[PDB]
């Protein structure tokens, strides 16, 4: 299944960043997963996970940098609390876990880079 | 501009279905469908399905993925429909007169292979897919062949049907 | 001519950035020029450019936001007064301009990212 | 890791040059030389080059090349050597006693092709090129494939040997 996503965001001042990930038509019964994760240094990591069905606010972990909505074909994701030291690639995984047969799809990510506001 | 779902009538179903005789864990050799889309830069990592028989003839439905640092199993429950070798969604009810989830072995011999076919169909649109399943990871190249062939009459391009990479994180347990 | 720089550059705070355009063994007595091009929404502008010979520092138009040396087989640049608005791809262009025969080299260009600092 | 300059006995010379018939303008066809690399990413327009007969028997040399927005023009003086056919730099003096520059005439019909070689000698280093003129924008085959044998006979493999792109802008000025 083709991701697709924006190929370079830079974060706001304020440590922002908002994307689309877009994939194929999930249909309003299946049950869909985006997991975000990052990769620097040739190191992954997961930076956030949701279930949701089309349509629907995204619910992310209690105190996830991650917010989002579900609309159609796609998630329209906001990554906060980035700094610096976050800059990254980050890709969006996208799995149809129900009903059967599971399958995926996966991203090549989107670059944010992160620069810290000046101490003033 | 998805693929419409095949006539029921051109997806074979296998006779005299052995319930007592599927049970087991299958490897998804080959997948296809209309939402199945190969692509070269993202090959897709093999699976397994696990098929408990239960005490009521249905089935509990356990997928073993390998995920990022872990292994994570999936649960469905397959309640046996009109013919042996049919069935439907365990909570099929909770999405309303409209939808409807249909799964039917096409075809196998119980301790080699399995040809399985899916179909999601909700108010405005309809899913469906067909995936091959093997006792081991591999399987004999004319019986992918046919796979081919089958997905194709069921008006699947090429592209549509992807073979997942065999691997040996978490699916073997 | 092969011509290798940087794929990414952030601007620093101050609107300034620093890289390498290396290229092919200029020798002493050739007369090398560098001119770097801005390409952004598809036009591409002339940012600066300097004639020299290898091993000097470069001399690039008064008032130039260009700064340089030249060592070896490179360039050693440094673009400053950037603002958020001149963000783009800077392409690096080597040719050898003297003695006969003319031959040059482009480089894929440095992407440079420039974000405004905040009004304190 | 530069490839050595050959040694001049591999380097023909136009027997009896006739500098009167020599003037005038030549097209890059083709460019070979220890610092060229072609690279389909990055083709190389055509230019040309444009010699002058001074009344002391040297050469103005003119390029003209197509840059960005504008026309632009560079200048050598080719001062006659030992030979007809053979020169040096106007300004090779001021360079002093470990630099030399040799331009040789390899072979020339005057109105049709030219081949020539182009060697700057330095201290540690030594730079040389082939380049085959035109009288138009294109040649022949045969004269191509000749400049291309010519090359390697003079230790260049094929990627340090490019043909420059034909354009309308300024070369034709």
């Amino acid at each position: 299944m083709h991701v697709a996503q924006p190929a370079v965001v830079l974060a706001s001042s304020r440590g922002i960043a908002s994307f689309v990930c877009e994939y194929a038509s999930p249909g309003k019964a299946t049950e869909v997963r985006v997991t975000v994760l990052r990769q620097a240094d040739s190191q992954v990591t997961e930076v956030c996970a949701a279930t949701y069905m089309m349509g629907n606010e995204l619910t992310f972990l209690d105190d996830s940098i991650c917010t989002g909505t579900s609309s159609g074909n796609q998630v329209n994701l906001t990554i906060q609390g980035l700094r610096a030291m976050d800059t990254g690639l980050y890709i969006c995984k996208v799995e149809l876990m129900y009903p059967p047969p599971y399958y995926l799809g996966i991203g090549n990510g989107t670059q944010i880079y992160v620069i810290d506001p000046e101490p003033c | 501009d998805l693929i419409p779902a095949p006539p029921l009538s051109k997806v074979p179903l296998q006779q005299n279905f052995q319930d007592n005789q599927f049970h087991g864990k299958w490897y998804v050799v080959g997948l296809a469908g209309n939402r199945i889309l190969r692509d070269d830069q993202h090959p897709m990592n093999m699976y397994a399905t696990i098929y408990e028989l239960k005490e009521d003839k249905s089935y509990n439905v356990t997928s073993v993925i390998s995920s990022h640092k872990k292994c994570e199993y999936t649960i469905a429950t397959f309640v046996p429909g009109s013919q042996p070798g049919e069935f439907t969604l365990g909570n099929i009810k909770s999405y309303g007169d409209k939808t409807s989830y249909l799964v039917r072995v096409v075809s196998t011999d119980y301790n080699q292979y399995a040809v399985v076919f899916f179909k999601l169909a909700e108010d405005n649109a309809e899913f469906f897919a067909i995936t091959i399943y093997g006792r081991t990871k591999e399987l004999a190249s004319e019986l992918k062949e046919n796979f081919i062939r089958f997905s194709k009459s069921l008006g699947l391009p090429e592209n549509h049907i992807v073979f997942p990479v065999p691997i040996d994180q978490c699916i073997d347990g």
